[PDB]
């Protein structure tokens, strides 16, 4: 009769769809709820200072 | 939480008293108390004179 192109057929997937994805590479910044800065500072006097 | 200090400008105003007494001897001369004071300045000092 003639031929046909294959996307001419519609396909039954026989395949099961397992959806894996990789961890996104994270950085992580340096964060700190106090540097030691802010800490020396937090004293009321230094004696090293007055 | 703020642990920082709040933070301002001051200026102290205040004379430094120094009596010195002094024993003068024949070669030489040597110092018997020296009484380091700190003296408040005046309201009438700092707004009149220094302001």
């Amino acid at each position: 009769s003639h031929q046909l192109s294959r996307a001419d057929i519609t396909t039954v997937s026989t395949f099961i769809d397992l959806n894996i994805t990789m961890l996104e590479d994270h950085e992580f910044v340096p964060l700190e709820v106090y540097t030691r800065h802010e800490i020396k500072d937090s004293g009321l006097l230094d004696y090293t200072e007055v | 939480e703020n642990i920082a200090p709040y933070k301002f400008k001051a200026t102290m105003y205040y004379k430094d008293v120094t009596v010195s007494q002094v024993w003068f001897g024949h070669r030489y001369s040597q110092f018997m108390g020296i009484f380091e004071d700190r003296a408040p300045v005046p309201f009438e000092e700092v707004i009149d004179k220094i302001n």
